[PDB]
């Protein structure tokens, strides 16, 4: 709970 | 050739109204087991999986399997020129750059034609790791909206905190800070505890999830620790709409 | 000295939210026959010609005859207060350079006054040429409302094809194109075409949007067309008179 | 120690729907009467008289003699995160700088928000009690459509109060108009005039009185030779909601 | 269907 | 009936 992070980071291309 | 026809467009009206916020360009995929299409938002935060099953279709057909990358705003706009009682019909050509709704009134002495013009998208496709969660909290679309819209007024993020009994909002800012907090019944909440979770999202983002609110009475939270929380709207007999929100880490140091 | 009572006032209240935003400044033929009130609109790309009988008043009188330089926009805000409900009252001076609105709330413990400024309005008039038309059609006037309303989310102007059958407005722009088709049935619901001569004409959607703010007049509108000549935009008053709005067509070049 | 319990909470949102606009930052007596309050507006031309009787209340408290600087635009947000049916509760720490709003819902919801208290050195005023030529008492929404409609007329208007009736007036570009009301439950208009008044008034406040109209069926307007027009709704059994405005004089 | 006319020229 | 006058005018602290 501070910053937000992406998607992709949790989800491979 | 694909082609639907839908009785209750409403549905269709929906659903772009909860898309056209969140994304821009998206790209729509026929076949016959449906229509269905999945999309990162335009700040690549979240998620959109819409499913939408042939057998909720009055009348479906897809001979080719279609990829019609669509503008969420235009097929917006174009949808919005149909009444909440028309019969919406899906029509495309596999030879065709262009899709064509239709719209029926019921008393038949109008109908609406609509051409949109379609594009190439190379949207980056993403893969959603099937996986189990700690809690799952199944409520009214209603309460949950309001909760969202509530303590949007506090501050920026929203901390979910889930237990055994219920689960926890709460947020802080300039104006000091809330919270509120939803029991198990004994309109109703249920609660799926495994194991107590807490995380914290953007309330910006579960405001655009909320626009989906008059497709279901009813919404449910999935979550676990330390991955993006689900949030879906069902809707009835055609498939669903879900929702994935990436939380917001602690950068320790 | 002018004096009319119209208890139905939420009539002339209609009246002026359908000239407001299409005149700024207009002339008020005052007569023993009733008002009348002809104008191009700012644009000069269209005419409305309003026709109020003394028959429809509850209680008419005109002495002298007059011509009223009417600023559309304060007797529009003037007349916002006045209820849905109270009796207006027209009453004029041939001396005074202006025009007095007495509401009258039914109860009748509350009677407003206002006295509106007149002016010196040197306005050009303009002669509408008797003709006959190839087309006429009537229909809901709500129905025609939308379809205006839908056609301008697609492009700006709007080609109304009317045949034997039915009659078709479509339109075309960014976002692809889209047309609607009415077709004769068989009160207000239904849908007549009198079609002595196919006939294609295109027309701005932007007026056409103005000419629908009248929708609250009346439960139909007809429309009028003929080649190379005027569209006429009609609805009734109920034993009142009418409203005509005269839109020139767009040209090819 | 603090604590309220109002059932009727959606009475605290038409409070602070009521205030908000009018003032930013205000300062809320407590004690075991019950609260008030009373400021001037930003423009100084107006003068607001809260009061919430502890009876009204379905369970009060104070332990000890409350004064919560409070910013009325952070409460008023805050409280739109109440239901129109929630209980509310509102609940201080005589040594805590903050106030405790509790919303809960009729039915398995409980919204908890803490607001930051501040220190206000507000300019504290003292109403002369007096008496007055006329009261005007009529329905509150008659009132709110009367400020609105004149307000496209003109700026001020002018409240002429005689034997038989009371008249509003203005007069700007569009020319000018005025409306009369004479005497005939909550749809009538009683009038006691002792002697004609007429006095100016700005419509841009009286306008911001107009949005406490929600807090009663009627209002009652009591003026008097150069001072305050006075307009008052009153808050069924909690106590009531007093608009003092300065009127315009002539140079 | 190119360019809008005004109501002068189908009458005065 | 011209110039706007404060309460402070009016009413003393």
């Amino acid at each position: 709970a501070n910053r937000q992070v992406s998607i992709t980071g949790f989800f491979q291309r | 050739m694909f082609e639907a026809r839908l009785v209750q467009g409403s549905i269709l009206k929906k659903v772009l109204e909860a898309l056209k916020d969140l994304i821009n360009e998206a790209c729509w995929d026929i076949s016959s087991s449906g229509v269905n299409l999945q999309s990162m938002d335009s700040s690549h935060v979240s998620l959109v999986q819409l499913t939408l099953r042939s057998e909720g279709f009055d009348t479906y057909r897809c001979d080719r399997n279609l990829a019609m990358g669509v503008n969420l705003t235009s097929m917006s706009k174009i949808l919005k020129c149909a009444g909440n009682e028309d019969i919406i019909t899906l029509r495309a050509e596999d030879n065709a750059d262009t899709l064509a709704l239709v719209f029926e009134a019921p008393n038949q002495e109008k109908v609406s034609d609509y051409e949109m013009k379609l594009m190439d998208l190379d949207v980056e496709q993403l893969g959603i790791p099937e996986q189990e969660y700690s809690c799952v909290v199944k409520m009214p679309s209603g309460e949950f909206a309001r909760i969202c819209r509530d303590l949007s007024h506090i501050g920026d993020a929203v901390v979910i905190s889930c237990a055994k009994d219920g689960v926890k909002f709460s947020a802080s800012g300039e104006l000091g800070n809330g919270n509120i907090k939803l029991s198990q019944t004994s309109e109703a909440v249920t609660i799926e505890m495994n194991e107590p979770v807490q995380l914290t999202f953007a309330l910006r983002y579960l405001n655009f999830f909320t626009k989906a609110t008059p497709l279901s009475s009813t919404v449910t939270l999935s979550m676990s620790a330390d991955v993006p929380l689900v949030v879906e709207y069902k809707i009835a007999d055609m498939g669903h709409l879900k929702y994935y929100l990436a939380p917001k880490i602690e950068d320790e140091e």
